[PDB]
């Protein structure tokens, strides 16, 4: 609902870029992703329409639930 | 030990000597409870902000879900990814810190037992990232049963590079509940899957969720026989050599079979 995750587009490898970038437009780093191009952040929504239209933003996604598969 | 062991022809790698050892198997769920005099959890890692012990598991699904694991490969080492809470959900963020941490610290098997309906970018990222990196990446299909002609395979196991596997019963018919569609790729037993439970406790759980350790014991199992295979020829093998039951739609390529995936 404002938690989201920030894909990145090359050379924004370091957690220090993507956190600068984040920080920059409002957001709230919460984890950086070693792999994965991306990190977790709270975001609100100036935030999340900033961060869309950043030239280093890839995607800007809910960081959804997923749930036990057992009754 | 469940039926299932027998019904997907573990006890024949068993006969051969091979039990899984020195294969590490991630189960990313709920914990894994200390509970138990047996599972030797060899490690682990918690991704829950607000629950940071992996070695306590307060919903139950994690502890009877590598339990099962272990049925399947007495002589592997588990870790507790702790990347569902007490009531078993967790953000995708999280469960992509627990396959992350997997990758990192060379795990040969990823299960998760885990599910929603919609996808993430950076989960599948994540679990891609894992394959490359040759890790077999194995999740639950999903408890979503039949819509229409339209597939019900939940995320994870809905991206291509994750084994999907849904639950037959005893008979080898498909539960009711158990996810279809063109992304089910294997079948395993998943209803009332006796298994480990916190409290020092055992009983019954259905659900893809217990279907899916059956794979991921499977691929320890094989990978104990045939350490220099790739994760690609693991899952090869275990599709590739699956027993048919019916339509690919409901039952994908089939019942798993290891004793004729492992030669
Ligand atoms: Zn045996
Ligand atoms: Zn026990
Ligand atoms: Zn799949
Ligand atoms: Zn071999």
């Amino acid at each position: 609902e404002k938690k989201y995750i920030v894909g990145f587009k090359q050379g924004f490898k370091s957690c220090a870029k993507k956190e600068d970038v984040i920080s920059e437009k409002g957001g709230k780093l919460q984890k950086c992703f070693k792999y994965v191009d991306a990190a977790s952040a709270t975001l609100n929504e100036k935030a999340v329409e900033e961060l869309k239209k950043d030239p280093s933003v890839a995607y800007v996604e809910e960081d959804k639930l997923y749930r036990a598969l057992s009754a | 030990v469940s039926y299932g062991v027998a019904q997907i022809k573990a006890p024949a790698l068993h006969s051969q000597g091979y039990t899984g050892s020195n294969v590490k198997v991630a189960v990313l769920a709920s914990g894994i409870d200390s509970s138990h005099p047996d599972l030797n959890v060899a490690g682990g890692a918690s991704f829950v902000p607000s629950e940071t012990n992996p070695f306590q598991d307060n919903n139950s699904h994690g502890t009877h879900v590598a339990g099962t694991v272990l049925a399947v490969a007495p002589s592997a080492s588990l870790y507790a990814v702790k990347v569902l809470g007490a009531d078993g959900s967790g953000q995708a963020s999280w469960i992509i810190n627990g396959i992350e941490w997997a990758i990192a610290n060379n795990m040969d098997v990823i299960n998760m037992s885990l599910g929603s309906p919609s996808g993430s970018a950076a989960l599948k990222a994540a679990v891609d990232k894992a394959v490359a990196s040759g890790v077999v990446v194995v999740a639950a299909a999903g408890n979503s049963g039949t819509s229409g002609s339209s597939s019900t395979v939940s995320y994870p196991a809905k991206y291509p590079s994750v084994i999907a596997v849904g639950a037959v019963d005893s008979s080898n018919q498909r539960a009711p509940f158990s996810s279809v569609g063109p992304e089910l790729d294997v079948m395993a037993p998943g209803v009332s899957i006796c298994s480990t439970l916190p409290g020092g406790k055992y009983g019954a759980l259905s659900g893809t969720a217990m279907a899916s350790p059956h794979v991921a014991g499977a691929a320890a199992l094989i990978l104990s026989k045939h350490p220099n295979w790739t994760n690609t020829q693991v899952r090869s093998s275990l599709e590739n050599t699956a027993t048919k039951l019916g339509d690919s739609f409901y039952y994908g390529k089939g019942l798993i079979n290891v004793e004729a995936a492992a030669q």
